[PDB]
């Protein structure tokens, strides 16, 4: 499963 | 009598059914709407206006404008994961306590795509 | 208040109850874990190391220690796999089931491949 | 990711 990446 | 972990589950898989309806996925304009009830604070937080276009292109499986259940489920995997990172790292060794039904409402503020 | 929002939270919560401060699972951990969110799932499968070859098929999941992504690869697939019961069993189907819980009822439908 | 595989 590919997964978006979200950074903060 | 279910458990938390169950009513989470089932939580997420009507939400999907919802906004999906009887064709059984998301256009982009589905998952739109979707995000703007369900993670209300976010798309617009965001600076940009092609964001659930750039989010649609980075779901796995999910390559001719549609948005199966396990592409619906990775999008949640991105966002809880990332909240959980900021948890670790800002806010966990702060406080026992949480609120409930906020802090994971005030992560997503903090969070921006790729 | 939004649904999605408290689903997250729970997630994310259960996931820091168990692991406490070393901020992981043990393989003891997850079993104390599954035994109280997944009430009778264990039980259920025919199988006193079904949670041995669940940690196995985790993802990132290499030296006993179960972090917060592999964990969340738990949910996912018995999420998925519990959405796709629901597709072909009780959605179109018509349905009339009167259970607490949808997801308590399919849970106690599947098995480790 | 990978997902762990479960049927019925």
């Amino acid at each position: 499963m590919k997964i978006p990446k979200f950074t903060f | 009598m279910p458990s938390q972990m169950e009513h989470a589950m089932e939580t997420m898989m009507f939400t999907f059914h919802k906004f999906a309806g009887d064709k059984g996925y998301l256009t982009k304009e589905d998952l739109r709407v979707l995000m703007e009830k369900e993670f209300p604070g976010f798309l617009e937080n965001q600076k940009d206006p092609l964001a659930v276009d750039k989010i649609m292109k980075d779901l796995d499986q999910c390559r001719d404008g549609k948005v199966g259940f396990q592409s619906f489920f990775s999008l949640i995997a991105g966002l809880t994961i990332a909240c959980n990172d900021y948890f670790v790292v800002h806010m966990k060794q702060e406080n026992l306590y949480f609120q409930g039904d906020s802090t994971v409402h005030e992560i997503l503020s903090k969070l921006s795509l790729e």
